[PDB]
């Protein structure tokens, strides 16, 4: 709600059929992870840990790369979106 | 049909286009592959771009970029602000010879790299946007012989491949370089806002006029005790306000890195400057800044492959010289390949000259200097936690006139500085940082 | 003099019954003729065997009716309508031509206005007469409903204006007034048939989500795809399409062709049901051009309530099946 | 072989062109201009018509000088030629003025390849979503207008006649169009391809054929603000909707259901539903 007000300002070409943020193992995010640093350090609120699993709202991804690096267990299959997709920064 | 090229430069940032500018000016069939819609579409930078690494690339750079919208508000004043609870210690330096011999311009990188792509296109390079490189097509010798893309019939053949793709070294790890990924102490999460401030409040709050710019560097307790160097730059009709903090500090604090930008907007001084021009945010960005440097860079060369810019982790983030290092690294890689093209050898015997040029120039000497800089800043948590808020209450007490007889303000400052930290902590910390500055 | 300021309204009929927009424009042109000096509201109607509606137009407010007669005008062929709706404009010389913004209406008006070489605005919402040169100020939404641009045609005649169905208001059918019905038995001759209609597929064979009068949509409060059958019970009841959010499409509950919002489909129904949608700005940018927004979600501090017209704080599996249950017993009491 | 001409329009990216309430204007500065998304389906159909029947597809745009980048993005689909009608004689044009320029633009294309067998437009542009250029272009040539195309069945190149499925409001309908026709494509026809590199690289080093108002031979004031009958006199953003009120609550388990139908009938728009007349008329 709060940061998706500011993500509305950015320009995107969303690739909804190709999620570039896949989580390799959902069970590592349930019992192996304690603090979930992918949620607390994502500048775009992409990751939200529900009890249904991890909700990865990849459409707002700013392609920074923090989630892949801050994740201690490596279970974020992180790619850039394809060419002409993802954030399209105007006056970046 | 085979798409044949001489060099393929992955990435169209500062190091990608400066590498492609020298190859295209020297008559090489060089292709640039950028995964954005236009060059600059994925690039985040607050803006201070220094004109000397570009006057080595383009000796007529300030004439070509004056008519365009690439550059923005020539930087004549560089401030450093120590934000307190309610005060600020501005330590600026305005120079007026920077009005006619410029040192730096503020930029917006979608406006700069789109113009810089047009000069690289006029130089003779084929810039291919909307195209992400996935891996490298290899010959049976096992070396990088080109580039495969996400496009259907996408296989670009080249005698050399320049991995100028910035931070997130995904494509560097495919080339055998970067034997591990980035750990969250080699990078800093940098969250930036571009705020629309209408061209005359920019003149008023920065103390400038008429395409002359000022840069603020913000320190204080908005960064929650972590060493975050925020910034506040003057664009033409805008203000690019952002903040960057290390990932190790951000992970163990768990505080959502746009909140630091909200602590930076809602400071009493920044909310006084931009009163209600704070919430007309035009854009919200996030990126990473390589901060490991010398201890964390890859092998920047290989068989038919070079690595420039943030992909080689060439960033002096304490001086904010990353584009300074990137545009030079493109020039050193392109002059290495121009040696490699007259000899016809592209292996690690000729392409090791790029690593020799990288340490004979300023790029690796700035990395050796601030090598143990952020591990020094991580083992205090004092220079942005007590030290700005104490220098603000001391200088406020120094200027407050309340009938206190100036010896009892010279000792109330001493009772201020030797209460939040002992004198064995103050005199230690001035030279404990001296080892970080070398 | 006075009968040269003669404003036209086209009647869109589907077999035997007219479209409702035909009588909302007849009633709107009455408010245009009340501010136009020395004017009368005609009605142009094409086909044979439609005296049951040509008299209905005069009860709705048509001053006169031009009832053009041919057997090949009951079906909609824009090639044949344009040949007749520029002979009935060259003959009578109207001042304001009004067609509804149905899909036949927007397609027909584009063919007509470039035969007359006049000016045409599509999907207008703000027709009004300025008092200076008696001109029609055709206010229409552009940029997907983000700019209500006001467009005036100064000198070319007629000032054609395709008007969005539903923005005008009907006059009640009054049998007191009468008017002349002009029958022009239209001849085509050798006509060289280009458009040949083979079939007519029903509209519910695909996903419409822009030409549906009711869009009932949900996401993430519709727990699982079991709740979207409860939303489809309300969809086919009201004769409309079921929508979704990104949080429902990404969870795999409905197909991505049912997605409503910024990177989905921008709906324009007369009644939107935000059934369990939080109402983020990327979703409500596709629903803000609607007429009624009903919001049913369990969080009272939700941003959908800042755009909703009817707001319910409550569960979705205990209100939406409890609303289509009550709507069945009220739709059958006036059916038989 | 057929001759296809795809009239595309460079449109700002209206997913990002948003309403700023505090300045009460569209913040469309910095937002780059793209193909009209109804025309990417027209270009993808034209590229399908080029690999199935070998039709020489041209693409034409009457726009600003910055609209040559949209014409280069159309060559990335695999098309043969792009044609630019670039002149500020054509500036401020309306639909009658655009169609008069586009009729004489395609008429000069007809002097190069032959009579155009098919003209593909989009259903609507998004800036000024009128959708009358496609209908208007079928009248200048006197071609069969198949508008709102959702499917393409038999595109018989021997009988010079093809079957489309036009969407109307009562339902879809199959139509035997007679070529030469002017189609008008919706979003639901296809999904546009991810372009390959040999076409995208060719799209980068391509220069569209620029034709001014002297090149076409048309009237000098039948194309701009003077050939425009209509005049846009004022553009203004809409209002902030209308604050609603929680009709029911979290207490009423169903009694909120009839309170919805209580408050539905206070609105005018429920007459328009076509299925809530037995609760409004009675
Ligand atoms: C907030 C912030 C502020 C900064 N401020 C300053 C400053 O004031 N001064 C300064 O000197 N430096 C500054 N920097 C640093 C500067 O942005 C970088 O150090 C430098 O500009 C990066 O150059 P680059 O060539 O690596 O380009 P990058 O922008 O890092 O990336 C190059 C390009 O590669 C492309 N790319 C990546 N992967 C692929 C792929 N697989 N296929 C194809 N293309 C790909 C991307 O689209 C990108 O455009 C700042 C950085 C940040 C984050
Ligand atoms: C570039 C971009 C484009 C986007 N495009 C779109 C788009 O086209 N369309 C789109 O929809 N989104 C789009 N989004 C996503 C958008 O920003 C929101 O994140 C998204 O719409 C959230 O979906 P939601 O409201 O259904 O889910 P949530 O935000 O989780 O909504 C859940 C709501 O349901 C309520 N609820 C919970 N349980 C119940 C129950 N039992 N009964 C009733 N209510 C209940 C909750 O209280 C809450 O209000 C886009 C995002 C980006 C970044
Ligand atoms: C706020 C505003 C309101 C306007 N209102 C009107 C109005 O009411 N009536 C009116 O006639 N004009 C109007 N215009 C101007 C009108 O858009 C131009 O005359 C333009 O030529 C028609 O574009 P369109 O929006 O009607 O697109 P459409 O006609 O809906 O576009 C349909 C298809 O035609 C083709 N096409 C459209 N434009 C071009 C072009 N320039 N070159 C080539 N092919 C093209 C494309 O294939 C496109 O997909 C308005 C402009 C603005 C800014
Ligand atoms: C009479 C005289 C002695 C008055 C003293 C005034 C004094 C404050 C400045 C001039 C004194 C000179 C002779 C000192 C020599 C060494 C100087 C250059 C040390 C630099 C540290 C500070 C004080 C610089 C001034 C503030 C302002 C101009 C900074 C610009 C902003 C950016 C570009 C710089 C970022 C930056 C910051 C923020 C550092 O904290 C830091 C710490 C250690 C090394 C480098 C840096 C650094 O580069
Ligand atoms: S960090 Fe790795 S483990 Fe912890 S939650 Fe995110 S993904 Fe699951
Ligand atoms: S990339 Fe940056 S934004 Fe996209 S998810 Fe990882 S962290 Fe959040």
């Amino acid at each position: 709600m709060r940061i998706e007000d500011k993500l509305y300002l950015n320009r995107y070409r969303t690739d909804e059929e190709n999620p570039h943020l896949k989580i390799k193992d959902e069970s590592i995010c349930a019992e192996k992870c304690s603090d979930r640093p992918c949620v607390s350090c994502c500048p775009a609120d992409v990751y939200e840990w529900t009890e249904s699993g991890m909700e990865v709202k990849f459409e707002g991804c700013l392609e920074c790369g923090t989630c892949r690096i801050v994740c201690p267990f490596g279970n974020i299959e992180w790619n850039y979106p394809r060419g002409n997709y993802g954030v399209l920064y105007k006056f970046g | 049909m085979k798409i044949e090229f001489d060099v393929v430069v992955v990435g169209a940032g500062p190091s990608g286009l400066s590498c492609a500018y020298v190859l295209a000016k020297n008559g090489l069939k060089v292709a640039v592959v950028e995964k954005g819609e236009y060059p600059g579409s994925k690039n985040v930078m607050g803006g201070v771009l220094y004109v000397h690494p570009l006057k080595e690339i383009m000796p007529d750079f300030l004439e070509k970029a004056a008519n365009s919208k690439a550059l923005e508000r020539n930087v004549i004043e560089q401030n450093l602000w120590l934000l307190g609870n309610e005060g600020v210690i501005k330590i600026g330096h305005r120079n007026v010879e920077w009005k006619e011999n410029p040192n730096a311009f503020t930029v917006l990188r979608a406006n700069f790299d789109r113009w810089f792509a047009q000069e690289v296109e006029k130089a003779g390079a084929l810039i291919i946007p909307k195209t992400k490189v996935e891996d490298f097509l290899r010959n049976e010798k096992g070396e990088i012989a080109g580039v495969v893309t996400s496009r259907p019939k996408g296989e670009i053949h080249s005698k050399a491949v320049v991995i100028a793709e910035g931070v997130n070294p995904i494509l560097t790890m495919k080339a055998g370089l970067r034997k591990e990924d980035l750990k969250p102490h080699m990078v800093a999460v940098a969250v930036k806002e571009v705020i629309s401030v209408p061209e005359d409040v920019v003149n008023r709050v920065f103390g400038v006029e008429g395409n002359d710019g000022a840069t603020i560097e913000l320190l204080g307790s908005w960064s929650e005790g972590m060493f975050g160097m925020g910034f506040l730059y003057a664009n033409r009709s805008s203000v690019s306000l952002g903040c960057g903090v290390l990932l190790e500090d951000l992970r163990k604090k768990k505080i959502k890195p746009y909140q630091l930008l909200e602590n930076l907007k809602n400071h009493p001084v920044i909310s006084d400057m931009l009163g209600e021009y704070r919430n007309n945010t035009m854009e919200y960005l996030a990126h990473l800044i390589p901060e490991g440097g010398y201890y964390a860079m890859p092998k920047v060369y290989g068989d038919r492959v070079l690595v420039c810019g943030d992909a080689a982790m060439l960033v002096n983030s304490i001086h904010r010289e990353g584009s300074n290092h990137a545009i030079t690294s493109g020039r050193l890689a392109a002059e290495t390949l121009l040696e490699a093209f007259e000899k016809g050898d592209f292996s690690e015997k000729i392409l090791k000259n790029y690593y020799l040029r990288l340490k004979e120039s300023f790029i690796l000497k700035d990395l050796e200097k601030y090598k143990d800089l952020m591990p020094t800043m991580e083992k205090n948590h004092q220079f942005v936690e007590i030290y700005p808020d104490l220098a603000n209450d001391a200088l406020k007490r120094f200027l407050q006139v309340d009938g206190t007889p100036k010896w009892d303000v010279q000792k109330q400052i001493a009772d201020m500085v030797l209460s939040r930290r002992s004198l064995i902590g103050i005199s230690l910390d001035l030279l404990r940082f001296w080892r970080a500055v070398r | 003099m006075s009968e040269k300021k003669i404003i036209f309204v086209l009647i869109e009929h589907h077999g035997g019954k007219a479209h409702p927009v035909s009588w909302e424009l007849i009633g709107k042109a009455r408010d245009l003729a009340s501010k136009l000096e020395n004017s009368e509201v005609w009605g142009v109607l094409l086909g044979e065997g439609l005296e049951s509606v040509a008299k209905e137009a005069i009860q709705r407010g048509a001053d006169k009716v031009l009832y053009v007669k041919n057997r090949e005008f009951n079906t909609y062929v824009n090639y044949l309508y344009k040949k007749a709706l520029v002979d009935m404009v060259r003959k009578y010389r109207p001042e304001i031509f009004l067609i509804g913004a149905t899909l036949e209406g927007r397609e027909l008006a584009g063919m007509v206005a470039t035969e007359l070489e006049t000016g045409l605005t599509a999907d207008c919402t703000g027709l009004d007469i300025i008092p200076d040169k008696k001109l029609l100020a055709m206010t229409r939404p552009t940029f997907g409903g983000n700019l209500m641009a006001t467009i005036m045609c100064p000198d070319h005649r007629p000032q054609m204006a395709t008007v969005r169905p539903g923005v005008m208001k009907e006059l009640p059918p009054d049998p007191e007034r009468t008017g002349e019905i002009i029958e022009e038995e239209y001849d085509l001759g050798t006509f060289d048939k280009l458009i040949e209609i083979l079939e007519t597929i029903p509209l519910q064979t695909q996903v419409n989500l822009e030409y549906a009068p009711v869009v009932v949509a949900g996401g993430k409060g519709v727990g699982g795809p079991e709740g979207f059958k409860k939303l489809k019970e309300l969809a086919d009841l009201l004769g409309g399409e079921v929508g979704a959010s990104r949080a429902a499409v990404k969870a795999g509950w409905i197909s991505p062709e049912h997605q409503v919002g910024q990177t989905g489909k921008t709906v324009r129904p007369v009644l939107y049901f935000a059934c369990g949608i939080s109402g983020a700005i990327q979703h409500v940018v596709g629903i803000k051009e609607s007429e009624i927004i009903v919001a049913i979600n369990i969080d009272e501090k939700a941003p959908i309530f800042d755009i909703a017209d009817i707001g319910i704080v409550g569960d979705l599996h205990k209100v939406v099946p409890a609303l289509t249950a009550k709507l069945r017993e009220l739709l059958n009491k006036s059916g038989v | 072989h057929a001759n296809v001409v795809v009239c595309i329009k460079q449109v700002p990216d209206t997913t990002n062109v948003r309403i700023d309430r505090k300045t009460n204007n569209l913040v469309r500065e910095g937002v780059p201009s793209i193909i009209n998304p109804d025309d990417e389906r027209a270009l993808e159909l034209a590229s399908q018509l080029k690999e199935k029947f070998g039709a020489t597809v041209y693409v034409i745009t009457m726009g600003p000088p910055q609209a040559k980048e949209a014409l280069k993005d159309a060559i990335a689909f695999g098309l043969d030629e792009a044609v630019h009608l670039s002149d500020r004689t054509f500036a401020g044009a309306d639909t009658l003025a655009t169609t008069y320029t586009l009729y004489w633009g395609i008429k000069k294309i007809e002097e190069r390849i032959g009579k155009i067998d098919l003209i593909l437009t989009g259903k609507q542009a998004v800036d000024g979503d009128t959708g009358q250029v496609g209908p208007g272009l079928a009248t200048r040539f006197g071609y069969a207008l198949g508008a709102y195309v959702v499917r393409i069945e038999e595109i018989d190149p021997e009988k010079k006649e093809m079957v489309i499925v036009r969407r109307l409001d009562q339902g879809f309908e199959k139509i035997r169009l007679k070529l030469p026709a002017v189609l008008t494509i919706t979003d639901e026809l296809n999904k546009p391809r991810y372009a390959d590199l040999p076409n995208l690289i060719r799209a980068i080093r391509y220069e569209p054929i620029v034709w001014t108002h002297k090149d076409l031979g048309l009237d000098p004031k039948k194309c701009g603000f003077f050939g425009s009958p209509t005049r846009v006199v004022s553009t203004n953003i809409p209002p902030a909707r209308k604050g609603g009120d929680i009709i029911s609550k979290n207490e009423d388990p169903e009694v909120a259901a009839e309170k919805l139908i209580e408050a539905l009938k206070k609105f005018e728009a429920v007459r328009l539903v076509e299925a809530l007349k037995p609760v409004l008329e009675g």
